[PDB]
């Protein structure tokens, strides 16, 4: 649609902080979607830049916006351990248990990679530690084929 | 200039990762006990290339190179994939340019690429090879392989997989050593003898279509052509070429160290003379280039498609045909193709001008024709377009020298590109010379469940590969000349994420399992185009000086912020600035 | 003469289209970017052999040839069959004839053909082969191998194939790394460290058949020795030559392009004067053969021409120079199977070296006057081509397939151009093809619907025939310390006539034994024993001579205004002495 | 000098007789058609190594027979095991000896002589052997490979195998091609292009590990963590290095023939000053051999003898020169493994470094005297071979000419030696320069019982060789590098004879078969090192003339001694005697 939403879209993807208040105060749709259904959110959450995801939740970004294989912007900060970007997003209204195509839910991948910080705030806002993915596992599971006994401790 | 040796290799289907840790890295630690070599640098991609190039030593005897480079590559080999070994892996000097580019055209409309650069390779490029002058040529498309396009939902149908066609082609598409009645030695007083002359290759799709695949157990046959559409097609698809909205192939022909350039382009146009009189309906030859060409960049944004990056090259020809007509003699537009990366998102347009004496006055010469269309061009959403005509700038390599990542590299080329923006002062469009990470799709197969539905994980990984990146099976002839033949999915069935499911495989108790059983999928981001420099993970910086400053004074502030980048990142200058 | 290089290969058991579209092709397509060439061309033949050579300009560097062929042999390897590749692709940089000829016999008749062969190729050749300026070294006889001789009936009736006899074989004729005891890393504290010895090549036809096939049900065991005999034999048994009508075998040596030949001779002798003392009893070296004091004579029968009557031919050629140049002629070295056009069935080459200048006087004497008379005496004899000679005003034409014709309507159009060439002898005498006529060839289908049904696999189906009829290199042994290969192959018996294809079984996926017959069909048809190209296309060579006085100039020029009446597709080059 | 071009190639875990049938006698056999060779010689060994030296004529361009033997050996390539093909055969044309060795140290004790050693291989070495001049580099220690320690109790306890650990490694530690969603050629009006990544290539241990064997009937699952300790590991565990008492790595560097040796060492300065900035700490860079000034000396144990054994003489070499020759003495860099041109548990080197020139005064502080107290300190060391030396009487060579084999040709070397020890007054010191015949144990796979039992041969023979000798699997990629895994027992599964009888092979019903059911063993004789001349079997005689005597006078007297031989035994004069 918009020339902006698609310029949102880059400077979200690569960390221009100045350039997304420009493009915001000038209309573009914060929820632009690109071919692989990313938001400036996903954008923002999976690169890790903290500023940007705030800016885009304060101008009315969709906290729960789903990619093409329904992945959030929570499973990608999650998955690649932006502590920080997954508290904000959890603060403003994000599914902790939201599952994509997969069944695969933000403790699973926060799971799988350790992310330990991670897996205690998403616990915290009530992220459901029996979830299966449609293979039929759970973080406790992942944790045991990991063999990261940390983690396991964690989710007894 | 200082000679270089370039190293060509292909992995069809395959990844920029899966080339660079399969190929590159293995060829990289074989180019050891080769004299006055000063660097060596490569490129990985997603087209399943990588370009190895060595440079030595100015004064550097060039064929020395050539086979010392050749020798220890050649004795790497086995330490290749031989999908990579199968395709050939070409060791070629590099740093002479062309003598001509010769484009091959049909203008009644009769005639694909494909079928054009066919004809070219069976007709044409050999006598041309072989003509007084010439050194390497290079076809600008192959000649043609079988196509085999599998089709899931008959293979599923007959209970069959991509695996099984494989199979049955190596067997029915075969040719082998039967021996001989009465050969040596014989039963003494033997009269008769003949040679045993059993399967040969096969010569058509209507013989690889009765291919056999199974008898079923009501007793009818499924044959090839019940799984499959069969064509004589290419053995590529990654470049789509006009020459004035036209199926083109073309040659590029070097000029043989030691030869006359203009006898020898004479003796070639001379040549293809001598063939014009054989050639079908419509086929034509044109001189794009020939001892003023400049060219038109085309980059489309991450994730763009073959036929959206056709559109704008298709304006790009069009203004030039029309707004030029009367300073543009042609326009060649290559899809797929660019200088700093190949893909679907790229290509260029070789355009040639008339003579300069048809172009009198200062708006009819290059400079103002290459501003005019630049001007034009960026009034083109969806898209970056540039016109140019091809001891200011400087060529920089950023180092990864600790094992840190490709990650964690970018990181620290963004940290370096921050900084020198922030000294205009001095520096002036200091960027990266390779491509950006872009989305890939990331299929984990799941072996647990692989292993307790008895499928086998090379049938998984041979039904994937081969269905959406196609494999090169064996060998067949095709009018006397022997050529390849591919597998590869039907492209309506290898085109989105939801296709994956589409695909069967075969249980090793019989019944077929959908992909999405034993699989799971994301999004993620990676590389299109891994460097590396000195053998060592890389990424090339290029840049220029501010007006008014010296070149030597840029690098030495490139140097000292280069300095204060992360643990583990280092630097070298290559090119013009070594 | 201009430089050529030489590229080899070998397919046990192919025929010449085979050879062509698996191996000349393919190498073919990658022969260009190469400096200096001239032309290229081929021969794929019958015997499993293709030749291929590149001819460059005078002056060119051999060193720097050779390496660019190579180098663009190197991208067809990979693609070529595992049984070529194993076979090992030669490349050289020789000159096409003969500098010497060594002659090896055995005085006292304590050693065959076969042996002296063995001996020459187990004890002599590879020296010889790696002395500087040795451009090619070609043995008159063949290495010994391992031959296991398979009986159909006895391996039907135990349910076995040739498929089971050469998994036994590699199996069991294995060399293995089988590690050492207390090997590094160890326990810290090792004091035993030991080499593990596993399983070693077989050395002896003993132990080749003792090999276990199978335990039956009832604990009684099948050997490699209960379904084949077991003996030392040629690689192959196409070569046998023979020194004054004694068995004997030989090294042909040609000379490396640029080389000296005094020096090269003489470090030739020097060599074998280092292997002369280690000679069992009875064997000799002779010389039958020095580079005027000898000349060649070339035998060459039609295509289809049998060991058996090249020897009859041969025989003659040896008596004429006994009994009626008696006088003149020291020796006779012949040899059956190898001539001028490489290696074939139908073709044969007797070095013959003279006496003494000054044991000869007299014009009728000299080699020109011996050669006219020779030449003059085997003219007379029938189906041959029998000719003495001692080492110009002709031509070298190639007809050319310029448009996928295919090699039937090549050969319709070779004929036409030789007999309108015929209707010409003002201008043109003896125009005749340099190659070979196609032959009756038995051509086998294999039902692959029936194959499916009894559940025989293809490739059970075709080794049984390659190795049965062909012959199959399995593997290496140890031979007298010497490794040397293993092969398979029916015993003769059994590979003679159309009816023992029948004979023949294969085993199915359920233990049925099926014979051939029961999803084969077959039928005679002609084909060609040797296939030709030029510059990579199908090419048929025509020679001939300008006619008494008329220039080559005149000859040439008539021979295009005939070729340009030829079908459409169907084009000419001129190569060798009318290159130039 | 005569230029000598060198081939290498290993088979990891085979024997001397392995190493020569499969392999030595294969290159030799296929070394035709090569210009100017003079003669040839190999050694075979029981590491798994071979080494062909080509010696040429004076005034060879080793360029070109550094070519022409690398192209017949590209020929000769395919009649080679897959083992010793996927190892990297390497031809070289350097010196035989030493232009300098780079030594590595950590000053901080952070890392071992395992890391440091790897840190070198991985960072240090390729470039090194890059540099123009440098004919050679060894490396003092190996690189890291991943390392699959594998337990048999386990294997068993789980019915799998050595076999079954491969197949899993290959299936789950791949690089999969999987061609690309939106790929060429499309179908019209697609949006999306983008690479699919399926499998990637392993990292870590923690990944090996997870490895999937298999899931038992009751769900439950074999890990191969379960059958193995996975670590990081050297490739092979035969070189240990030291400096002054301390742990280390290095390079030893050869100067190409014809190189410049000052230019090459120059060059290989610079090239270690873009290193080290980005060391790990404590990393460090010595230099104790650089070629007057410096001197070796060579450790040689009989054959049989131990790593142990071998390094408690070096630690005697070492203490000597840093206790009794501290003044003049600076630094001694000791290799345990690696010999004067041989490599073995029972041989080793001390390259030796001096003071100053102008801090050691007085003739009795010259190298010369200090190398000659040394070679007497050590004449009376217990079954060793051990000298300082610098960097000439005669050498011989015994050769098999009519089969006769290794046994009667030891006897043959013997009666020689025997007639050569009863001439004092003409000949002194005539000694082999090769090893002595040792233990081996002799492991005889009784055919009937395995097929009795339907044990596949080729799983038995995999189950030993992986197991006691180890198995390159495949690569994997540790911090971006490739590099090798190898699966191999445990050390104390491999250390015994009834040891053997507790590995386990899995019948086609099933059932686990312990190794002692289908073999029987004994000890005998043979070989650690079979040497060639000219393509035939030989032995190396050295010795010298008696004082007072000519060298002429000697060798003819060898030569007649050598008359009296057997039949079938010839000889040669090689080397310094040619
Ligand atoms: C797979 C099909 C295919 O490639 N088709 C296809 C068909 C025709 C062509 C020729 C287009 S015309 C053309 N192509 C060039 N290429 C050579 C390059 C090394 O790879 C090619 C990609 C493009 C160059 C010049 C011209 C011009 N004029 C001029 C100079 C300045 C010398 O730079 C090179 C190219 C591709």
């Amino acid at each position: 649609g918009s020339d902006l939403g698609k310029k949102l879209l880059e400077a979200a993807r690569a960390g221009r902080d100045d350039e997304v208040r420009i493009l915001m105060a000038n209309g573009a749709d914060v929820n632009a979607a690109d071919v692989v259904g990313w938001t400036p959110l996903h954008l923002a959450a999976y690169w890790g830049h903290l500023e940007i995801v705030e800016v885009l939740l304060k101008n009315g970004a969709d906290v729960n916006a789903y990619d093409t294989l329904g992945s959030t912007p929570l499973h990608l900060a999650a998955h690649f351990g932006h502590l920080e970007i997954v508290e904000v997003l959890l603060k403003n209204g994000a599914d902790v248990n939201a599952k994509d195509d997969n069944g695969i839910t933000p403790l699973h991948l926060a799971a799988n990679r350790g992310h330990l910080e991670i897996v205690e705030v998403l616990l915290k806002y009530g992220a459901d530690v029996n979830a299966q993915d449609k293979f039929g596992k759970t973080a406790f599971d992942i944790s045991i084929n990991n063999g990261n006994e940390d983690l396991a401790e964690i989710l007894q | 200039a200082p000679p270089a040796v370039t190293i060509s290799a292909s992995y069809p289907g395959a990844d920029a990762k899966t080339v660079q840790d399969t190929v590159t890295q293995v060829i990289e630690q074989n180019m050891n006990g080769i004299d006055n070599l000063m660097y060596m640098s490569s490129n990985s991609d997603s087209t399943g290339t990588v370009q190895i190039t060595l440079t030595f030593e100015s004064g550097t005897d060039a064929d020395i190179a050539q086979v010392q480079v050749q020798n220890k590559l050649q004795l790497a080999m086995p330490l290749l994939p031989q999908e990579v070994q199968q395709q050939g892996v070409s060791v070629e000097k590099s740093s002479s340019s062309f003598l001509m580019v010769v484009g091959v055209i049909n203008t009644d409309g009769t005639m694909t690429q494909e079928d054009i650069s066919d004809y070219v390779a069976a007709n044409m490029k050999d006598a041309i090879s072989r003509t007084s002058g010439v050194g390497d040529v290079q076809l600008f498309g192959s000649q043609y392989a079988m196509r085999i396009w599998m089709n899931p939902n008959e293979l599923n149908k007959f209970q069959l997989t991509p695996v099984d066609v494989i199979t049955a082609i190596k067997a029915q598409n075969a040719q082998v050593a039967a021996g001989q009645l009465g050969g040596t030695p014989p039963v003494k007083g033997q009269q008769l003898n003949a040679s045993i002359i059993a399967q040969t290759r096969l010569t058509s799709t209507e013989e690889f279509g009765k291919i056999l695949l199974k008898v079923n157990q009501d007793g009818s046959r499924v044959l090839l052509r019940d799984v499959a559409k069969i064509e004589l097609g290419g053995e590529n698809y990654d470049i789509i070429a006009e020459f004035n909205g036209q199926p083109a192939s073309g040659l590029g022909i070097k000029l043989a160290t030691g030869a006359n350039a203009l006898d020898t382009a004479a003796a070639i146009r001379a040549e293809l003379a001598k063939m014009e009189p054989f050639f079908p309906s419509g086929l034509k030859i044109v001189y794009p280039y020939d001892t003023g060409v400049f060219m038109t960049m085309v980059q489309l944004p991450a994730g763009a498609t073959q036929e959206r990056t056709q559109k704008v090259l298709n304006e790009v020809t069009h203004y030039y045909l029309t707004k030029e007509k009367n300073n543009v003699e042609s326009v060649f537009a290559v899809n797929g193709f660019g200088f700093a990366g190949r893909g679907q998102n790229t290509g260029i347009a070789f355009v040639s001008l008339k003579d300069w004496a048809d172009r009198p006055g200062e708006e009819n010469k290059v400079e103002a024709i290459t501003m005019r269309a630049t001007r034009a061009f960026s009034q083109i959403k969806d898209a970056m377009v540039f016109a140019f005509n091809l001891a200011t700038g400087f060529d920089f390599e950023l180092i990864d020298q600790a094992g840190l990542g490709h990650e964690k590299l970018t990181q620290a080329r963004n940290q370096l590109l921050a900084e020198a923006a922030k000294h205009p002062d001095m520096l002036t469009s200091v960027r990266p010379n390779g491509l950006e990470d872009t989305p890939q799709f990331k299929i984990d197969i799941d072996q647990e469940k692989a292993q307790a539905l008895g499928v086998s994980i090379n049938d998984i990984n041979t039904t994937l590969g081969a269905a959406w990146g196609g494999s090169y099976v064996n060998d067949f002839i095709d009018r006397g000349r022997v050529k390849k033949v591919y597998v590869m999915s039907e492209a309506k069935y290898r085109m989105l994420p939801d296709d994956i499911g589409d695909w069967y495989v075969r249980a090793a108790d019989g019944q077929m399992v959908p992909f999405s059983a034993f699989s799971s999928s994301r999004w993620e981001y990676g590389s299109p185009r891994l460097e590396r420099y000195n053998g060592l993970p890389s990424m090339e910086i290029l840049g220029q000086a501010a007006p008014g400053k010296s070149t030597g004074e840029a690098m030495e502030l490139m140097e000292q912020l280069a300095s204060k980048l992360p643990t583990g990142v280092g630097y070298d200058w290559t090119g013009m600035s070594y």
